């Protein structure tokens, strides 16, 4: 099956950093358009960052532009999310998604992760 | 599964197996009575049952090519025999099958066909399978099993009315020619080129699906066609039936178009999926350039897998461009691969790759402007007159070719015009590709049977992608010695006014050809002058009171004058 696995998440000082990783398993894992989605407490999913199969195209939510970067190894089969200048705002469960498009819609991604939690507070 | 026969008998079911087995026998032993094939199939069937009952029971273990190979060798070949000594442990059986030698089926009168279909039905349908297969030995078995259902259907409703039986024959001729091109194409160009073809095809049909879902399909689709070309032929029906099965279950990650198709019975569903309409192409795709041209990672990305990267580049172009022909997409991919190879061992490789779309442009506009020029011309002239403008084109290009052949191409081609210029600009290049490929397929098979120009041959066995362009490349033949004047071939009679439109045209076109051969110099304005003077000659003499004296008399006045316009 096409498994996704996330990690890197925890507690972190406002102003600090975290680098999430998603490892991808299954046929043609490298090929898919891949995304980060976050779910802030008591809300729905929302797109943080998106990345094309070879990383030549990236979208970001405005919330995080200038602070976050999205990268993929491909050989590794691992997707990254480098988080900087964290704010308590950003305290959400984070999730990995794989699909066919560079779109920010929950319905259009076929495969999802279990989700790693990121808390930001001092 | 020890017993293959029983693995197939179980999955396919008895009716399908018998039909499939009959097709295989019919395809191999073409000139061979219905009553023979029937006998062999009954001996196999009965033997398959004994393997369903007991895998242990003997010769169940033996391979189908052996088992089927065994029964073909049962049955003297005065009428290819040497392979039969031993079932090959086929490549002798195939390439030992002619594409072109049997009397064209003459339909029995409709009341007689109806009585028989009611009276036996099973024999009447079996005979169909039998006749189309011997006549057409490269037809996909699965589609055939369905054409027969669409036979049995016509007769049950019709028995006013069977123009539809004539249409079924026309579709069969096509779905025949295409399978032979596909089988040949895999054998000459390998499984790789075919996998690429299939990518392009399916990613146009399903731009929504993921590149991993396409890729999976392409592997299964290539398996089926590799078997149906090998000809074991029960596996394909089995394996194609497993594709439809699969696709039905995974519509949602493939196409929103498959709903209506995946409710239909097992035989019909498979045909529908292959004819099913392309899905709405997705929103929020990046530009093609950003992964493939803009990235400074191409070479490294291409290197980790060359084939997946190329396959992805093709899939992306295809979802983006349903309008583009599958052959254009393949040429563009070839160009990209070529570029990457020269560019990757280069200083500043990104600078060499960067200007790569500058190369795709000429390849995309060649066919498009070509399509337009010809759709414009079709739209002013209409079917017949357009046919005529093509007869002058192609006989100027390859005069050495035989007139009845020239008048068969140009009429088919003008019929393509009327089947593709009907469609909006979007769907022309796919539709054109579709129809033209049969016509260049049959044309190049004939040229080898009876070759007349070297240039045609080169085009007839360059890369499949190269050939429509290669024929388009052909210029006017400027070494051709004008054929001799001949009076009887420029002499007309009373009969043409009575004849049917069809007959008339071919007669008038056959003349046109022979005119160009005799005067290949004359400009299209000089030759408009003659076909105008001819038009006037025919309508006058058709109203005249003594037709024949008018034809005879005016004929000499016309010809006298027209040669006077050699100069």
């Amino acid at each position: 099956e096409v498994q996704l696995v996330e990690s890197g998440g925890g507690l972190v000082q406002p102003g600090g950093s975290l680098r999430l990783s998603c490892t991808a398993s299954g046929y043609m894992s490298s090929t898919y358009y891949m995304a980060w989605f976050r779910q802030p407490p008591g809300k729905g999913l929302e797109g943080v960052a998106l990345i094309s199969p070879y990383g030549g195209a990236t979208n970001y939510a405005d919330s995080v532009k200038g602070r976050f970067t999205i990268s993929r190894d491909n050989a590794k089969n691992t997707l990254y999310l480098q988080m900087n200048s964290l704010k308590p705002e950003d305290t959400a469960r984070y999730y990995c998604a794989a699909g066919s498009t560079l779109t920010m819609v929950v319905a259009n991604y076929r495969y999802w992760g279990q989700g790693t939690l990121v808390t930001v507070s001092s | 599964h020890k017993s293959e026969v029983a693995h197939r008998f179980k999955d396919l079911g008895e009716e399908n197996f018998k039909a499939l087995v009959l097709i295989a026998f019919a395809q191999y032993l073409q000139q061979c009575p219905f009553e023979d094939h029937v006998k062999l199939v009954n001996e196999v069937t009965e033997f398959a049952k004994t393997c369903v009952a007991d895998e242990s029971a003997e010769n169940c273990d033996k391979s189908l090519h052996t088992l089927f190979g065994d029964k073909l060798c049962t049955v003297t070949l005065r009428e290819m025999a040497d392979c039969c000594a031993k079932q090959e442990p086929n490549e002798c059986f195939l390439q030992h099958k002619d594409d072109n030698n049997l009397p064209r089926l003459v339909r029995p009168e409709v009341d007689v066909m109806c009585t028989a279909f009611h009276d036996n039905e099973e024999t009447f349908l079996k005979k169909y399978l039998y006749e189309i297969a011997r006549r057409h030995p490269y037809f996909y078995a699965p589609e055939l099993l369905f054409f027969a259902k669409r036979y049995k259907a016509a007769f049950t409703e019709c028995c006013a009315c069977l123009p539809k039986l004539d249409e079924l024959r026309d579709e069969g001729k096509a779905s025949s020619a295409k399978q032979r091109l596909k089988c040949a194409s895999l054998q000459k160009f390998g499984e790789r080129a075919f996998k690429a073809w299939a990518v392009a095809r399916l990613s146009q049909r399903f731009p929504k699906a993921e590149f991993a879902e396409v890729s999976k399909l392409v592997t299964d689709l290539t398996k089926v066609h590799t078997e149906c070309c090998h000809g074991d032929l029960l596996e394909c029906a089995d394996d194609r039936a497993d594709l439809a099965k699969y696709i039905c279950e995974n519509q949602d990650s493939i196409s929103s178009k498959l709903k209506e198709c995946c409710e239909k019975p097992l035989l019909e569903k498979s045909h529908c999926i292959a004819e099913v309409e392309n899905d709405e192409m997705p929103a929020d795709l990046p530009s093609l350039a950003a992964d493939f041209v803009e990235s400074k990672d191409v070479c490294k990305n291409y290197a980790e897998a060359k084939d997946v990267f190329l396959g992805m580049f093709l899939y992306e172009y295809a979802r983006r461009h349903p309008d583009y022909s599958v052959v254009l997409l393949l040429r563009l991919a070839k160009t990209y691969e070529t570029t990457l190879e020269k560019c990757c061992a280069a200083a500043d490789p990104h600078e060499c790759y960067a200007k790569v779309f500058d190369e795709f442009k000429p390849l995309v506009e060649e066919p498009q402007n070509l399509i337009k020029q010809n759709c414009e011309l079709f739209e002013q002239l209409g079917e017949y007159k357009f046919q005529n403008a093509l007869l002058v084109r192609y006989t100027k290009k390859v005069p050495q070719v035989s007139t009845p052949t020239l008048v068969e191409v140009s009429r088919n081609l003008g019929k393509v015009g009327s089947k593709c210029c009907k469609h909006p600009e979007a769907k022309r290049m796919p539709c054109a590709e579709d129809y033209l490929s049969v016509v260049l397929n049959q044309l190049c098979v004939l040229h080898e049977k009876t070759p007349v120009s070297d240039r045609v041959t080169k085009c007839c066995t360059e890369s499949l992608v190269n050939r429509r362009p290669c024929f388009s490349a052909l210029e006017v033949d400027e070494t051709y010695v004008p054929k001799e004047f001949n009076a009887e071939t420029f002499t007309f009679h009373a009969d043409i006014c009575t004849l049917s439109e069809k007959e008339r045209q071919i007669k008038k076109q056959t003349a046109l050809v022979e005119l160009v051969k005799h005067k290949p110099k004359a400009t299209k304005e000089q030759l408009k002058a003659v076909m105008d003077d001819f038009a006037a000659f025919v309508e006058k003499c058709c109203k005249a009171d003594d037709k024949e004296t008018c034809f005879a008399e005016e004929g000499k006045k016309l010809v006298a004058a027209s040669q006077a316009a050699l100069g």
